[PDB]
């Protein structure tokens, strides 16, 4: 039976870093504000030229390339985001109530101590439902029923800009963020997710045969295979990595306090990726069993306006600043996944 | 025998066509120095409806075309109909043995035939849309192109893959139900561009603006971007093949493309190109491909000139004929809803029109959030508003934007394929 | 054995839509009713957030953690549900006492409690012309109250589409009255609709889609058919004919009916009463207080047992040899448009007649459309050499 992960959309501000974030945020302030109405390289700036973007260059300066976008929405978001991975890469050494308000499958009661909790830079808090149970029968009493927080005011206000849970529906034993079935749920709604799994059997037969070496612990696929592969051109050019991905066991992850021009190396790579010239897909094939989950979704608006009344106090009895909340039901369509062959 | 070969799974192929059209088929601060009479007398129809003792010296030559009359039957020997002009208190009946119906009539008036609702909001639906039909038709298509959403207002941003973007860049066409439609990576004047990675990243992300203050009050009921995916070089049958993107709403559409492929005569009655089939298609002069619902587009037309005398706004025409309306041929109200009723043409078109080959379909996955989150409006808005390009308009409307991503799914590929044992 | 595919560009039969409205019965009307119990949610919340109800199912502080008994004559072993958020156990403890209630309503005076299709339907239309009431069959639905199934009634001819997109479908406004939502029951407003064959019994709560008001939702459909062979070649049934158990729902043999009706009837014959929310077995009564003091503990027990399969049905019920099922492409926008808004509304609050002289508001209605995208029929199909 598969598994979901929730996200919440809103990173933290780890302590170990929270004056550079600051410095960041003002920095980010004064180039918005001029082109429109402390390792930290204050040279990587924006630019008003594509018609905006910023320009990356050799450690010498020298040679010199622009990621440029039709319109600062874009451009902006970027940016800042490059920055927020200069930052994030420099402290702590990988160191660290819920967004998950109530629980419940079938009248039973659960809590985020049964679920397994992760982050990850960009996707923000995450936890996984990661049941063990079997479903019994399609329809929503039989699946899991979740009430979520959405953090509308607290949101990063430059880094990420959706207000929404996200939903990633996937198999056991795998990382969820790698070839996301991201689905997403406004606030304010009720969201009826049924999950239906189509199977395919004919590549590398569960991990045996040829590969590119993994960096994290999961059943072998392809999108983690292309990952790998490209975290290790990464290194071997660069000698540090992204930090979007996981880290090799002698490698360190990439700052402008001692990889002065990392930013013109990673989007290269980058780019041979948007153009397709990396060697990776060619390196890594696909499993030779595999599975894909197909969602059918169905929202409305929630809670009731006359029952509204009983979410301030759900909200209460946490303490919780403060529609706000959003609620998610998880069915497993049918009993019927078989496989596709020949 | 025929043996069904079969394979799924993700492959770079080139990004579907994508098509952006606005829900509203005119600008109403442009359009409304035509629409203005039949405005002052659609506000009168309404208010002798709703609200009649507040009921000046109207254009009741709009009205004679095609009059709305009440009709109610609840005293069964002897019924009347009753024209909503012309005329114990003064209220129009509601009950369960009212209706409301448009007498459409030819021959002198001498012979009518009554299409016939229970509601009168679909009554005034329709009624509106058939008379603003008739408005329209009698505009040059050069002026009446003009008169709808350019792209440079309605595109407000774009970017695909990492590779810039503008309105410049779509091949437009007008559809004459929606007004200019856009369409992106068509394929016919320049090459298509392939997609050869999975995921948002490597999509089409798109920013929008819905004019929704400047939308015709009573065509445009919708508020939203009608959106279809379609292959390289064929036409656009936005009506009943489109989605629907809303306002104020990040719309992510994960695509997966779903051939069937069948071998031909010898083995199933499909056509693979269209040069045997009957029926000639009036689609020539957008040098698209053949497919059937061009095909049955064209059966309609071609009856409707045989019996009309005309042909109707909605369809291309051929270079000979007019387009129907009032002044020229004044039956072709009755004339035209005759052909779009009669089951048994939609059958002897069907019977003629062979479908094609190649079923190939785009089958979505649809996911929504809300966009931009609270604490981003002041400075989205602020940026969009400083780069529209154009001196006039400062006041980017907040309640009217969209934004798009299309993307190729996990698996963007499936396909089956007859083949000869 | 072989398989091909065919495909079919042909005038089609048009499915059963069946639409409910979330919520099941006009809080106005069950009030007199459930007045009795909401004086005691009244007290309980008021203790959390400063009897013959209370007595019945206790509530109980586990040292704040709050649950509730599930108890009975032996009572040495008993099930009890627990909770973490203590307002969550008030919710659910007045479900459980609400479902305790209705289920001794008769049936003649439930259906009048709740909505009518005149109430329901503003407008109606399929393919260029209209409908109304007359055109849906009532289906009272136990947790749903009325649902009305387009497109199902007998003796006259099923309705049949030669046309594509919404302009030839069918295409309904929908009256969500969100005042008389049930204040102690939270749930979501808006609609249920599942689309399904004439002759197969709507599961509406567990597999419908939902409708949000204030938008038209468009449901583009294509049918997809598909039959394989029977025992000599693969385990299935050709509607119910060999399997030993009894398809108590009057509908087509389908797995879930199998399934839900061995459940049914394992149910009646412990403890002597059918469970609710599930239609009823012939010579059985539905649960309740006044009748089964204790039902709600054999229920417990019995599912646990089915979740592991130790009824024995999920061994022995098969899958049905055949289906159609259509591939729905659902899609949002906002209605009415900013714009249109001024003389939409009126006009509907007009076709609504003598049931409401204020304005309708555009958060009480919601628009539905539902047609074949494509007339293209897809056709699955197996046989022997
Ligand atoms: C009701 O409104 C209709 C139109 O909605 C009025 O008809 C219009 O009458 C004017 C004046 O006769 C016509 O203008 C003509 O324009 C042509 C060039 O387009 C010009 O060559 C002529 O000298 C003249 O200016 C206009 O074509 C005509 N429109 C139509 C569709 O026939 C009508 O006057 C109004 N009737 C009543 C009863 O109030
Ligand atoms: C997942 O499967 C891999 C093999 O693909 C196995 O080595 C590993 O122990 C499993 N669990 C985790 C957490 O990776
Ligand atoms: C179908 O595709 C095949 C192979 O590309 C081609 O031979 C045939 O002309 C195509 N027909 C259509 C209608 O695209
Ligand atoms: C269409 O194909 C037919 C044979 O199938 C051929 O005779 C004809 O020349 C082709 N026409 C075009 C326009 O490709
Ligand atoms: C079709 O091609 C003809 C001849 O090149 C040209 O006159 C016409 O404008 C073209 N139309 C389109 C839509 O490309
Ligand atoms: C229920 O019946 C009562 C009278 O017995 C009537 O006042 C009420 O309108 C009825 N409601 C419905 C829905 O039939
Ligand atoms: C159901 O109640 C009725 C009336 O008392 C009667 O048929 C019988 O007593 C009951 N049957 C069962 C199975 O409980």
């Amino acid at each position: 039976l598969p598994l979901v992960t929730l996200c919440d959309g809103n990173p933290r501000r780890p302590s170990p870093v929270l004056r550079h974030l600051e410095l960041l945020d003002e920095f980010a302030r004064e180039n918005i504000d001029s082109l429109y109405n402390f390792h930290l390289d204050r040279e990587i700036r924006l630019q008003r030229l594509v018609r905006v973007g910023f320009r990356l260059c050799n450690s010498t300066g020298g040679d010199c390339f622009y990621r440029g976008y039709t319109s600062g929405v874009a451009a902006v978001q970027d940016w800042y985001h490059f920055h927020y991975v200069d930052i994030l890469a420099l402290l702590p050494a990988a160191w660290e109530g819920h967004f998950v308000l109530s629980c419940s499958y079938d009248g039973l009661d659960c809590q985020a101590r049964q679920f397994r909790t992760f982050h990850h830079p960009t996707y923000g808090s995450c936890y996984t439902v990661d049941g063990v149970w079997t479903a019994q029968r399609p329809g929503i009493t039989h699946g899991v029923g979740l009430v979520l927080r959405v953090e509308q005011q607290p949101h990063l206000p430059l880094l990420s800009t959706l207000a929404g849970i996200r939903v990633m529906v996937h198999g056991r034993n795998h990382t969820p963020f790698l070839g996301h079935h991201s689905f997403s749920v406004r606030p304010g709604t009720e969201a009826t997710i049924s999950i239906r799994e189509d199977e395919v059997h004919r590549c590398t037969a569960g991990g045996e045969g040829v590969e590119v070496e993994l960096l994290h612990n999961t059943s072998y696929t392809r999108q983690a295979c292309l990952v790998s592969c490209f975290q290790q051109l990464m290194v071997e050019t660069c000698s540090c990595g992204y930090y979007l991905h996981p880290l090799p066991a002698g490698a360190e992850y990439c700052s402008s306090a001692r990889h002065p021009a990392w930013g013109h190396c990673f989007y290269r790579l980058y780019q041979d990726l948007e153009t397709h010239r990396l060697p990776c897909t060619s390196r890594c094939p696909r499993p030779c069993r595999e599975s894909a989950f197909k969602l059918s979704t169905g929202t409305s608006r929630w809670p009731s306006a006359k029952s509204a009344g009983w979410t301030l106090a759900t909200l209460g009895e946490q303490g919780l600043p403060h529609s706000s909340l959003a609620k998610i039901n998880i069915v497993y369509q049918e009993l019927n996944y078989r496989s596709v062959e020949e | 025998e025929v043996s069904v070969s079969l394979s799924v799974g993700f492959k770079t192929m080139d990004f579907p066509a994508v098509t952006i059209c606005n829900a509203s088929p005119f600008k109403y601060s442009k359009i409304k120095h035509l629409l203005k009479d039949l405005d002052e007398l659609m506000e009168a129809v309404l208010e002798r409806i709703l609200a009649p003792e507040l009921s000046r010296n109207l254009n009741f030559s709009i009205w004679n075309h095609t009059p709305l009359v009440l009709i109610d039957e609840r005293n069964p020997h002897h019924p009347m109909v009753l024209d909503l002009f012309g005329d114990a208190s003064e209220k129009i009946c509601n009950a369960h043995g009212c209706k409301m119906a448009m007498r459409l009539c030819s021959l002198n008036r001498t012979q009518c035939t009554f299409r016939n609702f229970t509601s009168a909001t679909q009554a005034l639906t329709e009624w509106y849309i058939l008379q603003a039909t008739n408005i329209f038709a009698q505009v040059p298509q050069q002026e009446l192109v003009e008169m709808s959403y350019p792209g440079e207002q309605m595109i407000l941003a774009c970017l695909f893959g990492a590779e810039p973007c503008n309105y410049r860049n779509f091949t437009s066409i007008f559809y004459p139900h929606y007004g200019n439609c856009y369409i992106f990576n068509w394929g016919m004047t320049e090459k298509a561009l392939p997609s050869a990675n999975p995921g948002t990243e490597f999509g089409l992300k798109l920013i929008l603006d819905i004019g929704q203050e400047d939308y015709v009050p009573f065509l445009a009921s919708t508020a939203g971007v009608r959106l279809m995916l379609h292959e390289q070089r064929s036409y656009p049958f936005i009506r009943d093949e489109g989605i629907y993107a809303m306002s104020g709403t990040e719309t992510s559409i994960g695509v997966l493309v779903d051939k069937l492929q069948r071998m031909g005569e010898p083995y199933s009655p499909c056509t693979v190109n269209g040069s045997e089939v009957p029926v000639q298609n009036f689609y020539s002069d957008y040098n698209t491909t053949y497919s059937i619902q061009a095909c049955l587009r064209s059966c309609f037309q071609d009856h409707m000139i045989r019996n009309c005398n005309c042909g109707h706004y909605l369809y291309p025409l051929p270079r000979g004929e007019k387009y129907c309306n009032n002044r020229d041929f004044p039956d072709w109200a009755h004339c035209y809803s005759d052909l779009q009723m009669s089951v048994a043409q939609r059958e002897t078109c069907i019977g003629m029109c062979k479908e094609s080959c190649n079923d190939t379909q785009y089958k979505m996955t649809i996911s929504m959030a809300d966009w931009p989150s609270e604490a981003s409006e002041d400075w989205i808005f602020h940026v969009l508003s400083q780069e529209r390009d154009q001196s006039t308009n400062i006041t980017l409307s907040r309640k009217g934007i969209v934004k798009l991503n299309i993307y190729f799914q996990e698996f963007n590929y499936r396909t089956i394929e007859e083949s000869a044992a | 054995v072989s398989v091909s595919i065919k495909v079919h560009f042909r005038k089609l039969d048009f499915p059963a839509v069946t639409i409910c409205n979330i919520n099941p019965y006009k809080y106005s009307t069950v009030r007199h009713l459930l007045a009795d119990l909401e004086q005691e949610t009244r007290e309980a919340l008021k203790s959390l957030y400063g009897p013959r109800f209370s007595h019945r199912i206790p509530l109980l502080i586990f040292d704040q953690v709050v649950g509730f008994q599930l108890c009975s004559n032996d009572t040495s072993d008993c099930a009890t549900y627990t909770f973490s958020s203590g307002i969550n156990a008030i919710q659910e403890w007045y479900k459980l006492h609400y479902m305790n209630i209705m289920a001794q309503v008769p049936l003649e005076k439930k259906i009048n409690m709740s909505y009518s299709a005149e109430e329901l339907l503003v407008t109606c239309f399929f393919d260029g012309v209209s409908c109304d009431a007359r055109n849906f069959t009532l289906f009272h639905h136990p947790m749903h109250g009325n649902c009305y199934t387009f497109n199902n009634r007998e003796n006259e001819t099923i309705l049949s589409t030669s046309m594509g997109g919404s302009e030839y479908g069918l295409q309904v406004i929908l009256y969500i009255n969100e005042e008389e939502y049930n204040p102690f029951l939270v749930s979501s407003t808006g609609a249920k609709v599942i689309i399904h064959r004439q002759d197969e019994y709507p599961f509406v709560e567990d597999v419908g889609t939902e409708i949000e008001t204030a938008m038209v939702t468009s449901i583009g459909m294509h049918l997809t058919e598909s039959f394989k062979l029977s025992e000599p070649y693969s385990q299935c049934t050709e509607d119910g004919s060999d399997v030993p158990i009894r398809n108590i729902y009057n509908a087509a043999y389908s797995l879930q009916i199998c399934l839900h009706s061995c459940f049914q009837t394992k149910m009646v014959e412990k403890c002597g009463c059918a469970q609710y929310s599930q239609p009823l077995p012939p010579a059985a009564n539905y649960c309740n207080y006044q009748q089964h003091p204790n039902w709600m503990y054999c229920y417990y027990q019995l599912h646990r047992a089915f979740v592991q399969e130790e009824l024995g049905c999920q061994s022995v019920c098969k899958e049905a040899c055949s289906f159609k099922e259509w591939t729905l492409t659902t899609s949002l926008a906002q209605w009415p448009s900013v714009v249109s808004e001024k003389w939409l509304l009126p006009v509907l609050t007009w076709d609504q007649g003598r049931q409401v002289n204020k304005k309708l508001n555009k958060t009480d209605l919601a628009k539905l459309l539902i047609f074949y995208k494509d007339l293209n029929q897809r056709s699955i199909m197996e046989s022997p050499a």
